[PDB]
């Protein structure tokens, strides 16, 4: 089965940093577009970042551009998200997602999701 | 399957070996892995521990010679052995420990190193 | 022992495919074009009980690769003599032509996807196809068993590897079911294209399965419906009575003579002898299974909406969200239609969702779907629907 | 309401990296889940939710012949959880090596324990708790106190019972606890432990599409069938019609394919998704069938003899459910007729082997797709024929 | 996933012998009652033999009792059937199945089945 | 993604060694396995072959000195090597061959065997 496992969430002071990891099993990791998505308290899903199969190209949302960095190690089948200058608006459950179609019209949809890691900034 | 320990053998002092802990499933890549050794006439002895995140800790008798690492695609946790001495002669076993500290598998046959 | 054409295909595969990796050909015409390196597509499914078949687009993988060059070498396999059933017309020989897995390493290094990607590739992306390349064919040497003539070189079965394209081309020998040929950009921005699971009926199965049991519940005359509802009013406000009623309705004689409102329910399922009417017990056992999924607060609310005739709004509200969030192992953001709101932090329908595991806010109609809430939500709808069915 | 349940999910997400732990349903159920507890899983009743595990207040030591105290549990890491005055969670687990020594130093008691027959009769799968996540004493923000040692989550290993007892740490999904003897005869009742709803599920997917037929004015139902009769007797026209509905305005096909498409477009010739979707499904079902089946479908449609096969296919599919299993089906007496009969050929064309001098017809799982597609096609044509 | 692969079939002389193998993967082999079942033309499926999990008890249908021997090698996840004194009415496709139930009614259901191998007594 | 080869090393003449060929999937049990060897700058040669039913074939240069075996439960095929002599230094690879004669995986990295 496809399994995405996030780790690295926790409590940090405002202006602090966190690094999230997402290890992938059940599929050819180097052949799949990967994403990070967060679920803030009381808020809908906010897609944050995406990365090509090889990592040569990435994309970020404005809310995290410059602050967060998405990377993958295809030799280790891992997805990372370095998060800098976290504020309480970055408090959320952070998910890694495989193959996301953020159709501007319909909604965000991804093929597989992790269990999530909670990030709390206070 | 369970953990499969291989790579052991017979050498003379100062030599080097590399043992393999292989998991058919993927627990080895989501949990921690440890290498133990039950030395002839002596009790089973933990040699190296590797957390799920990759934090390493060793016992005093093996520092500077042994390196524990992980290859995800091979579902393998290795035991790089250097400067091997007959004090290192033993049968080597590995085990998996969850983040809660529970062990995943019972012991395999282990692999013998004899120096 | 072949006999007819597919029956011959069946036996050839049964004999030669020890691992079950081969795809049989269904018709002799369809076997046209299915050679090593033909590109085949499988279009999106419209049924969970059958998937459209692989079909050659009559294109080879070299036709989409830069440095135009002849196909690499094929590797010949073993030949097998079946001698057939229903150089000998009665005899058949089938052999294997396969692409060496190591050929892709050099080939995808010697050559590269035409970055002005092939016109046809742009068609398949819009059509939502996954695209595969044939890696092995089992073919005959000479024409055979001709009141039925099979031309030489007819493919009986084949193996494929899945193409994946992200500004490049890779060949996956063993992909997972979900693997997509056309990977989305780093931005996740796409357009109307068959995607998101080759279709799903997660919601469709539930409504009908409820309705069948609801239809099985039509066996009750409305009088027996009432006393059963009288019995149902009670156990929902008694956690332990509900458990005892469920246990009285398991496998192995005369039903357990339960005291209290659980008794009334049992009396609706027995003759004067106390022996169950299975066709009456069957639908009820289903509902108890749904109810057992729910929480006490859910049970308490289900009673009050029942007595208040307020089972209808919640049923609609739950139904839409199950409609919206399918597939339910995926995460998504749902939208509350205010035209079904009947709302407030203490509103009965609000509380049913919190007990499922969803967190609600007053300042937005959006609700994130939590896959772990699948069972209780489905049982909630099943309970609401069935309880609505009793009217 | 919902308080203890929110704490459980938080703990699991933080501590259950592998997804091996089972959350406790309610604070009521949280007690009694201890290492070496036996829990049961009775047969399911829905495609859409699974039954609860139930600690049966019996321990594995109680069914092992030397009645003695259980081996030690492994006291695991303590975890100090977050709020901003705390909750501490500790792990108690059974070492995997415990079972190896236990099941040799002790053996399943003969005669079996009373409870096992009860669980066997009900079709239960039986498991043993191998790890718990438990608390010390504290209150819930919610206000309500969780007693010390309350299990939040646990892991299980499956028991399998035969001439002996074994504990399976990673059984497969279909594994049964109570194995049949070499005879295969499980004495006493059905006590199935299995259930499919394959056919009833097939009936549902079909019905989604079917209800959309009556929305056609009866002439459109009429023109549609005649166009279908035409394409059913033309393989390449059928494929062209199939591929026309896999795409601007529409492809202007003549012939029976054009007759079908004419039923499905607007003045502008643009997409009419409400109409195409059901048709694409039917064309998908027909495409699964062979050329011989197509021409017979046209004949049955033109002859209005769709029921006789329709009833038989449904009978067999319902008998063979689950269709990944092999089984011996029975032809209902009176076609509810040997070689050359339309139904015989229709079922023969699916991969099944029919006999004129036997009522036996075995189910071929390879025929699962074609039979289901065949069942759907008959039904949908009948609906438009009313 | 459960895989049951049968080999050892073929065309045999009447009164001859054949040995069928059945390799099992995807489940704990040593914990499952195993069986051999055949499908003969014009006949319904016929259970021929059964063996317990450890292999200390076996069962055979009268039709094959004394002629056929069922065995299992749990260490190699393989089931076997020795066939001797084969007769023309033994011609059929032979299947190895996992956990077969025959108790309730003359009927046969098994949890998992192999693909089958042809046996012909010419 | 492929097969994993281990067991190579450095031994004195007359030693003993048994390589491992491990498959992440069940193909190693239903199909046959072969061991090859390549010395730098020379042609790849087959040394030992094992079918799914257990039939062994060897190269004359190693006949009676090598043993190809399988452990079904370990999903591993072994090459026990004996009467170790020079000219056996080479890069040894294992592969899987379907009943139809096709190959399952691309080559792995191999395992290092050195003799002197």
């Amino acid at each position: 089965q496809v399994q995405l496992v996030e780790t690295g969430g926790g409590l940090v002071q405002p202006g602090g940093s966190l690094r999230l990891s997402c290890t992938a099993s059940g599929f050819i990791f180097s052949a799949n577009q990967m994403n990070w998505v967060r679920q803030a308290p009381g808020k809908g899903l906010e897609w944050l970042s995406g990365i090509s199969t090889r990592g040569d190209t990435t994309s970020y949302a404005d809310s995290v551009k410059g602050r967060f960095t998405i990377s993958r190690d295809n030799a280790k089948n891992t997805l990372y998200l370095q998060m800098n200058s976290l504020q309480p608006d970055d408090t959320a459950v952070y998910f890694c997602a495989r193959v996301c179609i953020r159709g501007p019209e319909p909604k965000l949809r991804c093929d597989d999701w992790g269990q999530g890691t909670q990030v709390t900034v206070s | 399957v369970q953990l499969v320990e291989s790579g052991g053998g017979l050498v003379q002092p100062g030599g080097s070996l590399r043992l393999s802990c292989v998991d058919s499933r993927s627990w080895i890549n989501v949990y921690g892995a440890n290498w133990y050794r039950q030395a002839p006439g002596k009790e089973r002895e933990l040699v190296a521990a590797l957390t799920s995140g990759g934090t390493t800790n060793y016992a005093d008798s093996v520092k500077g010679r042994f390196t524990i690492s992980r290859d995800n695609a091979k579902n393998t946790v290795y035991l790089q052995m250097r400067d091997l001495k007959p004090e290192d002669t033993a049968v080597y076993y590995c085990n998996l420990e969850r983040y809660t500290g529970s062990s995943v598998y019972p012991w395999g046959q282990g692999t013998q190193v004899t120096v | 022992m072949g006999s007819a054409f597919e029956r011959v295909v069946r036996r050839v595969v049964q004999e030669l495919d020890h691992g079950g990796e081969f795809i049989p050909v269904t018709s002799l015409q369809s076997s046209t074009g299915f050679q090593p390196y033909c590109l085949v597509v499988r279009k999106p499914s419209s049924s969970w009980f059958w998937k459209p078949r692989y079909k050659c687009v009559n294109l080879s993988i070299k036709d989409i690769l830069e440095p135009d060059a002849a196909e690499p070498d094929v590797q010949r396999g073993r030949s097998f003599h079946f001698y057939d059933a229903m150089s000998s017309s009665t005899s058949m020989n089938v052999y294997s032509l396969s692409v060496d897995p190591n050929t892709w390493q050099t080939l995808l290094h010697e050559r590269h996807l035409r970055q002005p990607e092939h016109k046809v590739l742009q068609q398949l992306r819009s059509r939502g196809d996954n695209v595969y390349v044939v890696t092995e064919v089992l073919q005959t040497q000479k024409e055979v068993e001709v009141t039925v003539t099979i031309p030489s070189g007819s493919t009986l079965a084949f193996r494929v590897a899945q193409l994946v394209i992200d500004s490049d081309l890779d060949v996956l020998l063993f992909p997972d079911k979900k693997q997509r040929t056309f990977q989305p950009p780093a931005t996740g921005l796409t357009d109307g294209v068959p995607a998101e699971g080759a279709f799903t009926e997660d919601f469709q199965g539930l409504r009908a399965e409820v309705e069948t049991i609801s239809k099985e519940l039509e066996l009750l005359d409305r009088e027996l419906c009432q006393l059963l509802l009288e019995g149902l009013e009670g156990v929902l406000r008694d956690q332990l009575a509900l458990r005892a009623l469920e246990e009285a309705l398991e496998q192995g004689g005369p039903v357990e003579p339960l005291d209290g409102p659980a008794g009334a329910v049992l009396e609706c399922l027995v003759l004067s002898s106390g022996m169950l009417v299975p066709e009456l017990a069957i639908p009820v056992v289903y509902l108890l299974g749904a109810l057992t999924m729910l929480s006490e607060t859910q049970h308490k609310l289900l009673a009050e909406a029942l007595e208040s005739q307020t089972l209808l709004g919640p049923l609609e509200l739950v139904g839409s969200l199950l409609e919206q969030s399918a597939p339910w192992q995926e995460r998504s953001t749902m939208s509350l239609p205010p035209g079904l709101l009947s709302w407030g932090e203490g509103a009965p329908a609000w509380v049913l969702l919190d007990e499922c595991g969803l967190e609600l806010g007053e300042d937005t109609p959006h609700v994130c779907w939590e896959p772990q809430a699948q069972g209780r939500m489905c049982a909630l709808y099943a309970s609401l629907a069935l309880l609505s069915g009793l009217s």
